[PDB]
């Protein structure tokens, strides 16, 4: 009897993967400071995102599936060259440094004395700089050498712009759509009672760092334990905290910028002299915050590994310094900091057996992240002291493999891929192409 | 938006202009002032092949029995042989992911059925009853 | 409630050949939710084909399914040793699922006669107060075959149990054995016991016995 | 990859209640993993028992409430396991029980049907047989060729439980042998045969092996 | 596919559907997935110059008094001055290539009958009728 | 045979081929790369 029928816009959609776009909130391009981060043409958030709760649905969402956090890896990489392109490239700094032990701490510093191009192609330039230990390397008085010159090519990151992190929604383009769980505790795998959608997912800040997730999203209830194979030792462990952990991070070296020329118009700006507090940069951490939080999520990981059970933890195995370290930036400079101090204690079933604690930070101007060959970014020095207070969100763990399964197990911090850092905000959001075309019998047919 | 997915075909015949509205339209005329060649190539092939998948869905829209959006009937007779049902026990008791499941072995076979028997016979057929 | 017809119950197929399994439902399966398994001699079952057409990844591209309303067909072609087994065809339509009544692929080769043996009861088992009497079917195809007992010219029911080796993996043949469970004083009652066995290879009756 | 490791063997008797365990190994998950039980009666085709997916335990209208299927995730000393406990067991429950799984993620895949689904990855199986008896020495005796060509065997009765390990002069004879499966009789205590085909001396032996028991007892062969 | 272009216009009208298509149609959702500079722009350049000459040819389908794709009638007139031929010396006897060589010249003028003449003074024509 | 202005002996002829040439085309110095560091991160491939 019946007569098919063309329907258009059915509430219909399957996975796929297409290219996302970045939003700003309109507020970060009156942020200025030429172009800080990714906001330069960057996308005006709608003031009133929308987001539409479905009701009598439930999806199955895997995070570790997730190609959102694909994309944006490679965009943070993408975003990092195209800063250091118009910048200064630093490549005739190769020249010989004749170093000498500043006057305590086992000499981090060291005062570099080498010879330097001017404007003119003529004469030399007779200039002292001062490098950390981390970027120079002697070669066989004391002579040393950039570090980065027998790996790579190196460039220096302009002052105008700034590392500092900004809110980035992840919108799709048409006939495209983005499902975002509802539910207070998802461990990024299995079904969602409630699925909500929107055009734009949450604030999201970019923030690039190890062993700890900084200004992140929080929990809800009950903190959250993510792991892609938990099982399996080889891979991280992905913890999201219930309430921040305060974390300061300061440089107590009060310095000065040299803005040398070498010209014809460009510019370099050398670290002068220190004057100040004589210190290593520190890490505070507040006692009382940091355990109240461990003792709740050393009950979590009981929900897996059995209810009784002796979890130890310690600091990083070893490797290269981006996984041993807390690497991060802060007011421009690079942080590396010392966990060892965090990580050292014994729990028992339920308890473990002063009013703050410090962690020793080293840095380094130098850096090739991401294991990036070819290019070798310099960070510029920043007058005065840098002080800065973020909030600590979560974890990267990694699991001994040496087993003795059934005796005890113990947990160190993890590192490498940063992808990890991203899947910490996207664990909740996947993207799917919506299929409007339908057809349905019905009694209509035609004249 | 998408809000009757879960509930039945026949309750999602109601909030149909909603999917319509938002799938076909961009209109945020955000960004594209100033231009860069490495990111905006980026926001360029993902909204060029949104017109391009856009155009795709108009086309079948037209060359089928209904040159207009949302609902339009067709001609083409319902073959017992596809989703043999009760029609209480389509838009009552089922749901358009779960109808849309069993047609995937006819999807391609009724597709056919409206360009060619139709819109190829029909207007042809128009032509030659309009003459008289 | 769904009930799968398959047919037929067993079939004999050579190397090379074209097999075709069909399956019916109590009802129309449309959308073609239907899977065909395969399971080898105490193997578990290994899925092959779901919603009638779609192969496995892993699956040769011999094998070949057809949905089409209410009857439904396997197509496997050009047949290989490792194919011979035991196939099922499921529904998953409806709560609930509900599978076929199976089919079982046999290895095809020249029909082979049994050599009949008869046994009779040990001396040490007559002392225990029973007395069974074995008869025996050697190498034969196919597996269907029949034996019946008579005693002094009459048949027997019940206290009879028989037993069947698997397919032979090289002679793709079978082997069959007959028990008959009697007491002693009931054994002592009777004269002569006969083995009756009726089998496409004899093409005449056969019948063992014993004078004891 | 995945791999679906079950329970031993059980033995157990009428009236009592049985719990079979499913190691699931390679699985993330049974969010994204469907778990469905199907037991296979001997000689008989598959039956459809139940089922737990989404965390939501559920069986066939024939078990109703009297098959309960509970399972727990992935942990970190153990892949996912899944567990089938089966009360006020009876005789037509000898079937053998399979768990199987299969993959949910994809939304528009043909495997699953709405709780209704065909099954991806096979466990082992896990034979149960429901029977009233206790553990008993078999009983060997010879089976003596009168006179075409020859053929002797000898036959091993009454014995519990299963199984027996039957060969000939030690394994130096492994051709021509055919070893009858082992049939249940009435009484509760199998029985089965082993023959060998001869020409035309040798005297031949059995060796049988019934490590329940513990019994290695071996007879010979003489002709009448 | 272009098949019936040395055939007769008469059976040239059965496969109208087939060019109606492919001509309408990128569906190809091949490239582009990782950038470049240089040749990306020639990929480009003969897809977007492609969406505009067919909005281009949209465009004349719907000012006339078309509305809809492949066939479409008319109330304009033929005039005699026009391919002055016979019924059977048109459709049965010629070839399109052969019939828009003579038609080049009238062309132009055959245009503007149909969107002046016709879905200006019709449409305006046509709310005069609606009224009553 | 193929050309654009064939009597024109300023344009060049196209021929080809029905059966395949066999040709080989070999460089019988079996050579060693150098790879000199031309630095930073710059290597190039002298012969050696
Ligand atoms: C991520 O994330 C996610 C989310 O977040 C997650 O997920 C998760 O998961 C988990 C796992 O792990 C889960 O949990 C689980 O669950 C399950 C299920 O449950 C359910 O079910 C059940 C059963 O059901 C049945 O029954 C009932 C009665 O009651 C009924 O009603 C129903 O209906 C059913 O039935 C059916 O069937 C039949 C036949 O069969 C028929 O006839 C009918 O008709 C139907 O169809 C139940 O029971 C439950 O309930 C409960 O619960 C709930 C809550 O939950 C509530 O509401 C209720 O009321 C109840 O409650 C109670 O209980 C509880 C328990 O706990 C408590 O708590 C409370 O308080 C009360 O008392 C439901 O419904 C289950 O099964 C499981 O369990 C397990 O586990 C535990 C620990 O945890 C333990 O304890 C237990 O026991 C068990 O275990 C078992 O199993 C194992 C393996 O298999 C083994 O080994 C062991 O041993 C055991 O076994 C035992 O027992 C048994 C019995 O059972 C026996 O048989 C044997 O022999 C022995 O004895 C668990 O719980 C959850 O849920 C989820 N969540 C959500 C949200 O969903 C995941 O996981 C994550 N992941 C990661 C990696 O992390
Ligand atoms: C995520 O991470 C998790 C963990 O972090 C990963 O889980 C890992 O998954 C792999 C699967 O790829 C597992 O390996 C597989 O283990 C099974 C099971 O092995 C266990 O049980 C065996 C039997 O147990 C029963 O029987 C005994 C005797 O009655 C009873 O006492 C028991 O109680 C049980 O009832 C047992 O034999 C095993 O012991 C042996 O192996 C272990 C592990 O190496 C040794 O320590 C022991 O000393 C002993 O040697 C074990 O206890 C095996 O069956 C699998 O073997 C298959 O795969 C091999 C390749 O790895 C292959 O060489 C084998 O031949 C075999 O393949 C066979 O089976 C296939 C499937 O049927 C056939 O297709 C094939 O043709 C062949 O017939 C395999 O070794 C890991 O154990 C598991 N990790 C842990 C810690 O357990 C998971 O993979 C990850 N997934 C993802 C997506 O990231
Ligand atoms: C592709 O390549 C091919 C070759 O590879 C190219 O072909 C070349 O084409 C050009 C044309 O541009 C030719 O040049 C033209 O030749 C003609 C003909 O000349 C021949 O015949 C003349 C008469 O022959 C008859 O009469 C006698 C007497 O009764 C009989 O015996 C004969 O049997 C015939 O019946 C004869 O007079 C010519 O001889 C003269 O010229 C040759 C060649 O230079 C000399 O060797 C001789 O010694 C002698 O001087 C010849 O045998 C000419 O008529 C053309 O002249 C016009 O163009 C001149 C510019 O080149 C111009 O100065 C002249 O005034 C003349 O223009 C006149 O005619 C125009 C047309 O009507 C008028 O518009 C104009 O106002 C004026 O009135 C010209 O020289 C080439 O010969 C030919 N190549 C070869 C090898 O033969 C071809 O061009 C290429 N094409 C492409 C697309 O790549
Ligand atoms: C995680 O999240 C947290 C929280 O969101 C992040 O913490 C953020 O860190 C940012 C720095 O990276 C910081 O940005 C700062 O904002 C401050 C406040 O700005 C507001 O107040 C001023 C008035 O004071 C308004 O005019 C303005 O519009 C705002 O409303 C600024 O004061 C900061 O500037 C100073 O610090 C940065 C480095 O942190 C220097 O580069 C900068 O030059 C400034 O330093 C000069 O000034 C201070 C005194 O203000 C002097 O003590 C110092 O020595 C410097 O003085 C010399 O140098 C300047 C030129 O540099 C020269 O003119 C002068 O004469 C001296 O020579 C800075 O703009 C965010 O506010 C902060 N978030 C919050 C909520 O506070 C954290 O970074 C995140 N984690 C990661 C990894 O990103
Ligand atoms: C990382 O750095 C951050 C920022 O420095 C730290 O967070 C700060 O922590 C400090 C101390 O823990 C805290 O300072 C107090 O804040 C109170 C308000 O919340 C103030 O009221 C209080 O001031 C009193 O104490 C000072 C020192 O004793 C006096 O100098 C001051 O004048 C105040 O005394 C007055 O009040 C009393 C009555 O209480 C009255 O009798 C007196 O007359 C007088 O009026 C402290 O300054 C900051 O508030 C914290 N900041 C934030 C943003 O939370 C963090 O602890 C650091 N983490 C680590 C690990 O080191
Ligand atoms: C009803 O519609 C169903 C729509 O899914 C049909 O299912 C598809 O049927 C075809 C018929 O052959 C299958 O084609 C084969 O596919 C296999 C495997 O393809 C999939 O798996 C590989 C391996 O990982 C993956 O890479 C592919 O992307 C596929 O998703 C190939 O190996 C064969 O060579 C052959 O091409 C489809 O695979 C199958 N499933 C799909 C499309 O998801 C079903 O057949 C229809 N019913 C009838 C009766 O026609
Ligand atoms: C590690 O975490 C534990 C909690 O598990 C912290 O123990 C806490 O110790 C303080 C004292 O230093 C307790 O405060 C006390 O409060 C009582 C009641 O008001 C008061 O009588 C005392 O004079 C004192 O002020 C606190 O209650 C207690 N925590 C709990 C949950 O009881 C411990 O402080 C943490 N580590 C450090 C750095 O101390
Ligand atoms: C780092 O070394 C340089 C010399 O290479 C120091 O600069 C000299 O400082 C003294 C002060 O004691 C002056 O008398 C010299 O004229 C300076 N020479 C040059 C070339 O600048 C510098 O002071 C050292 N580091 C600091 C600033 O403490
Ligand atoms: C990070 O912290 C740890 C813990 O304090 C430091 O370990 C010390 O290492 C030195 C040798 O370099 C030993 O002499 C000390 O005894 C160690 N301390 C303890 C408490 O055992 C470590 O040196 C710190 N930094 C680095 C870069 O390793
Ligand atoms: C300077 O300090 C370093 C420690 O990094 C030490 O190795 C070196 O011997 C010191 N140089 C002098 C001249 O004391
Ligand atoms: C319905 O489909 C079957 C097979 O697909 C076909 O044989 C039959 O002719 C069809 N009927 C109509 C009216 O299209």
């Amino acid at each position: 009897n019946l007569w098919v029928t063309v329907y258009y816009g059915v509430p219909v959609w399957k996975d796929a993967e297409t290219t996302l776009f970045c939003a700003s909130d309109a507020k970060a391009y009156e942020t200025e400071k030429h172009n800080v981060w990714a906001t330069h043409a960057c996308v005006p958030t709608d003031p009133n995102p929308q987001e539409i709760h479905l009701e009598n649905v439930t999806e199955e969402f895997n995070m570790w599936k997730n190609n959102m956090v694909e994309q944006m890896h490679t965009d943070i990489i993408s975003l990092w060259d195209q800063s250091l392109k118009p910048c200064v490239k630093l490549t005739p700094l190769c020249v010989t440094l004749q170093c000498t032990n500043v006057t305590d701490m086992r000499g981090e510093l060291k005062n570099c004395s080498f010879n330097m191009t001017t404007e003119l192609r003529d004469k030399k330039q007779k200039v002292y700089s001062l490098f950390y230990r981390l970027d120079v390397v002697q070669i066989n008085n004391k002579e040393y050498r950039l570090i980065n010159c027998n790996t790579s090519a190196i460039t220096q990151a302009c002052p105008k712009v700034s590392f500092e992190p900004i809110p980035i929604h992840y919108c799709a383009p048409a006939g495209f759509a983005i499902l975002k769980c509802k539910d207070k505790k998802f461990n990024g795998t299995g079904p969602c009672p409630s699925v909500s959608t929107v055009q734009c997912t949450h604030g999201i800040k970019p923030v690039v760092s190890t062993q700890l997730l900084l200004n992140g999203s929080l929990a809800e209830e009950e903190v959250m334990i993510r792991s892609e194979n938990i099982t399996n030792n080889a891979k991280n462990i992905l913890v999201q905290f219930n309430t921040p952990v305060q974390i300061n991070c300061t440089r107590p070296n009060n310095n000065t910028r040299k803005s040398i020329r070498i010209g014809p118009g460009q510019a370099f700006y050398a670290t002068g002299d220190i004057i100040g507090d004589i210190r290593q940069a520190h890490c505070n951490v507040s006692k009382a915050t940091w355990n109240e939080t461990l003792g709740k999520v050393v009950k979590q990981l009981r929900k897996h590994f059995g209810n009784n059970t002796i979890i130890r933890f310690a600091n990083s195995s070893g490797g290269d310094l981006e996984v041993t370290t807390h690497s991060f930036n802060c007011g421009g400079e690079f942080f590396y900091c010392n966990t060892s101090g965090l990580f050292n204690s014994t729990w028992i079933s339920n308890t473990s057996v002063n009013d703050s604690i410090t962690l020793p930070c080293r840095i380094k101007q130098i850096i090739n992240m991401w294991q990036r060959i070819g290019q070798a970014m310099y960070a510029p020095p920043i007058q005065g002291v840098i002080r800065c207070v973020s909030n600590i969100t979560g974890l990267i763990l990694t699991r001994d493999g040496g087993s003795t399964n059934s005796t005890t197990e113990t947990f160190r911090p993890g590192g490498g891929d940063m992808r990890d850092n991203w899947r910490s905000e996207l664990y909740k959001y996947k993207v799917v192409k919506i299929e409007p075309l339908g057809v349905a019998p019905t009694r209509c047919k035609r004249r | 938006f998408l809000g009757a997915a879960g509930s039945t075909m026949g309750a999602a015949s109601m909030t149909l202009t909603v999917q319509a509205r938002n799938l076909l339209s961009g209109e945020d005329f955000t960004i594209d002032i100033p231009d860069v060649t490495v990111w905006g190539i980026k926001q360029l092939q993902a909204r060029v092949l949104a017109v391009e998948r856009y155009l795709r869905d108009q086309q079948l829209l037209g060359i089928w029995g209904c040159s207009g959006k949302l609902i339009c009937c067709t001609n083409v007779p319902w073959n017992s042989s596809w989703s043999n049902r009760n029609l209480s026990e389509i838009w009552d008791n089922m749901t358009w992911l779960q109808w849309d499941k069993e047609i995937s072995n006819y999807t391609q076979i009724i597709y056919g059925l409206l360009e060619e028997s139709q819109n190829q016979q029909e207007k042809n057929e128009q032509d030659l009853l309009a003459l008289d | 409630d769904i009930q799968m017809t398959q047919s037929p119950s067993t079939l004999s197929a050579s190397i090379g050949d074209t097999v075709r399994i069909s399956c019916r439902a109590s009802q129309s399966i449309t959308g073609n939710w239907v899977a065909w398994y395969q399971q080898r001699p105490g193997k578990a079952p290994r899925l092959l084909i779901y919603r009638g057409a779609a192969l496995l990844g892993g699956v040769p591209s011999r094998f070949s399914g057809s949905a089409a309303g209410t009857d439904f067909t396997l197509t496997i072609g050009n047949l290989q040793a490792e194919d011979f087994g035991t196939f099922y065809c499921q529904q998953y339509d409806t709560y609930p699922g509900t599978f076929g009544q199976g089919t079982k692929v046999e290895v095809k080769r020249t029909v082979a006669a049994p050599s009949v043996f008869i046994f009779p009861p040990s001396d040490e088992q007559l002392k225990s107060g029973t007395a069974s009497v074995v008869c025996l079917l050697n190498n034969f195809y196919p597996r269907e075959a029949k034996v019946q007992w008579k005693v002094d010219n009459a048949l027997q029911s019940g206290n009879s149990q028989e037993s069947v080796t698997e397919q032979d993996s090289k002679d793709s043949t079978y082997s069959l054995s007959s028990t008959l469970t009697l007491s002693k004083a009931d054994y002592e009652k009777h004269k002569v016991y006969a083995c009756e066995v009726t089998h496409q290879g004899l093409s005449s009756p056969v019948t063992k016995s014993f004078n004891r | 990859q995945i791999h679906l490791v079950q329970s031993g063997t059980e033995v157990k008797k009428p009236g009592s209640s049985v719990t079979v365990s499913c190691k699931a190994y390679g699985v993330n998950t049974f969010g994204l993993y469907a778990v469905n039980w199907v037991r296979q009666a001997p000689g008989q085709s598959l039956e459809y028992i139940g089922q737990i997916w989404r965390w939501k335990s559920s069986a066939s209208h024939h078990f109703r409430g009297r098959v309960l299927i509970s399972a727990v995730d992935l942990t970190g000393s153990s892949p996912p396991i899944s567990s089938l406990e089966i009360k006020n067991l009876t005789s037509d429950d000898t079937a053998v029980y399979f768990c199987t799984t299969t993959s949910t993620y994809d939304k528009w895949s043909g495997l699953h049907h709405d709780g209704v689904m065909a099954f991806s990855s096979w466990g082992q199986g896990t034979l149960i047989s429901v029977s009233a008896a206790s553990t008993k020495g078999p009983s060997v005796f010879p089976l003596a060729p009168s006179s075409g060509t020859a053929a002797l065997g000898c036959l091993v009765k009454d014995y519990f439980p299963e199984p027996v390990t039957v060969s000939w002069n030690s394994g130096a004879l492994t051709s021509g042998v055919h070893t009858f499966p082992a049939v249940l009789q009435s009484s509760g205590l199998y029985s089965l045969s082993s023959v060998v085909t001869v020409p035309s001396t040798q005297t031949y032996i059995c060796n049988v092996n019934h490590k329940p028991s513990n019994t290695k007892v071996d007879k010979k062969v003489e002709p009448k």
